[PDB]
């Protein structure tokens, strides 16, 4: 009875079940029959917002001086940086890249 | 090897208190931790796996927090049968390693011992020896002084004591002192006596017999 | 239920080997890793190693690479462990436990053996002598003297009497041997109507004894 489907905060490789990595963490090495899934911190300016078996953390969005933009909220390992424009310019949508 | 430190070897608490037992790891273990419970008789049960999940039978009272390097087992509403040694174990990296242990005892009201004294069996005397055993039954706290008195004179290290583990119902101890003498010396003397001093007797208690 | 039934206690000389045996049931032997754990008297748990039934594959704590050998017999649903080159550092309790291998239980070692006490000694075994502790609310018991090695198991009325019982830890006597008493409180009046017999097994010397305890 190798399990068909695993548990909520765990994935399946081959015959065996493994914890996911936590938000703020990337997969390094899959779980063994002895040790559990080896994860790692995202570090300075990347983020990953989810229980994940991902090999790289995503890059904090670039909040771009020369498209009318600055850092609204600093990103962190769980979150992503959030972008908002400079003043008399209102943002062209929620996601906020263009500005008049 | 990841060194797991349970920083408190033992501790005692009143029934219905909350106790927290701590386990830190020589380095981070990303929550990869179980908690075990060894009762006084040496049976080991799983309590909590992956930092905080209760195993099959375990009461709601029990719960595991922690992260990174520092973890906690917490028993809220302490019950008389929680007495055990609690042990944490890591599975982040081989070899699997365990904490030193944290022994949890109950703080309870003073309780005075029933005392009893037992002459040697006829049968044992036949063999050349005389064991005289005096029993202190169901008392608290564990500290008790016992003095043996042979026709009113006080013994030097010719007797040994043993004490039970805490009762998982009445949270009490019991203790046996045993005076061992060659059949010879036991014939020599007449009055055999057990004098107990204990935090729940105002004056010392004695039991005695004759032969 | 699921149970793991380790072998009874073993007394073995320095230099020798000993093999102890976990025997499983209520569960599928192949779906869980057999793990072995050591506990020296009054110390922590140490992990020795684990073995997987289908691979016959193994992980061993380095502390035990030259001590320990785990094997499996898939047919009887039984794991073995074998300690070799014995010294007295090895006198201890040895527990088996299991880890569900697919991962339903994460890395929970979830049900444990009762332990096997390995005692490592030059000395011959030796069975206990057993002497009533007579009475005149009312205490009585029975004294288990001059045995080696640990341990000894003491029931009353073949298991029926349990309420009231205490069985003290063994102490070493200057003689070299263990001794221990086992008492019970019963109510004064039952002396006369009830037979009280302490049943004393000492596995390593095939010694059993059932001593009645009458009043004086």
């Amino acid at each position: 009875e190798p399990p068909t489907a695993c548990r909520e905060k765990q994935y399946l490789i081959n015959s065996q079940c493994c914890s996911l990595c936590q938000p703020g963490q990337k997969l390094v090495s899959d779980c063994t029959e002895f040790t559990e899934t080896e994860c790692l911190p995202c570090g300075e300016s990347e983020f990953l917002d989810t229980w994940n078996r991902e090999t790289h953390c995503h890059q904090h969005k670039y909040c771009d001086p020369n498209l009318g933009l600055r850092v609204q909220q600093k990103g962190t390992s769980e979150t992503d940086t959030i972008c908002t424009c400079e003043e008399g310019w209102h943002c062209t949508s929620e996601a906020c890249e263009s500005c008049v | 090897d990841i060194q797991m430190t349970q920083t408190t070897s033992s501790l005692s608490a009143s029934l219905g208190d909350r106790v927290t037992i701590t386990c830190s790891a020589s380095q981070g273990i990303n929550n990869y931790l179980n908690w075990y419970q060894q009762k006084p008789d040496g049976t080991v049960k799983l309590l909590i796996y992956y930092t905080s999940s209760l195993h099959s039978g375990v009461p709601s009272r029990f719960s595991g927090s922690g992260s990174g390097t520092d973890y906690s087992l917490t028993i809220s509403n302490l019950e008389p049968e929680d007495i055990a040694t609690y042990y944490c174990q890591q599975y982040s990296n081989l070899p699997y390693t365990f904490g030193g242990g944290t022994k949890l005892e109950i703080k309870r009201t003073v309780a005075a011992p029933s005392v009893f004294i037992f002459p040697p069996s006829d049968e044992q005397l036949k063999s050349g020896t005389a064991s005289v055993v005096c029993l202190l039954n169901n008392f608290y706290p564990r500290e008790a002084k016992v003095q043996w008195k042979v026709d009113n004179a006080l013994q030097s290290g010719n007797s040994q004591e043993s004490v039970t583990e805490q009762d998982s119902k009445d949270s009490t101890y019991s203790l046996s002192s045993t005076l061992t003498l060659s059949k010879a010396d036991y014939e020599k003397h007449k009055v055999y006596a057990c004098e107990v001093t204990h935090q729940g007797l105002s004056s010392p208690v004695t039991k005695s017999f004759n032969r | 239920e699921v149970q793991l039934q380790q072998s009874g206690p073993d007394l073995v000389k320095p230099g020798a080997s000993v093999k102890i045996s976990c025997k499983t049931s209520g569960y599928t032997f192949t779906e869980y890793i057999m793990h072995w754990v050591k506990q020296s008297h009054g110390k922590s748990l140490e992990w020795i190693g684990g073995i997987i039934p289908n691979n016959g594959g193994t992980s061993y704590n380095q502390k035990f690479k030259d001590k320990a050998t785990m094997t499996v017999d898939k047919s009887s649903s039984t794991g073995y462990m074998e300690l070799r080159s014995l010294t007295s550092e090895d006198s201890a309790v040895y527990y088996c436990t299991r880890r569900e291998v697919y991962g339903r239980n994460y890395y929970a070692l979830d049900y444990w053996g009762q332990g096997t006490l390995v005692t490592v000694s030059s000395a011959s075994t030796k069975g206990p002598s057993v002497f009533p502790l007579a009475p005149s609310t009312a205490a009585l018991g029975c004294l288990v003297k001059d045995y080696f090695p640990e341990p000894v198991t003491v029931s009353w009325n073949s298991g029926a009497l349990t309420s009231g019982v205490h069985t003290f830890p063994a102490v070493l006597q200057s003689s070299g041997l263990y001794s221990l008493s086992s008492v019970v409180t019963v109510p004064s009046s039952s002396l006369g109507t009830q037979t009280y017999i302490c049943n004393v097994n000492h596995k390593p010397s095939n010694t059993k004894v059932d001593k009645k305890v009458e009043p004086k």
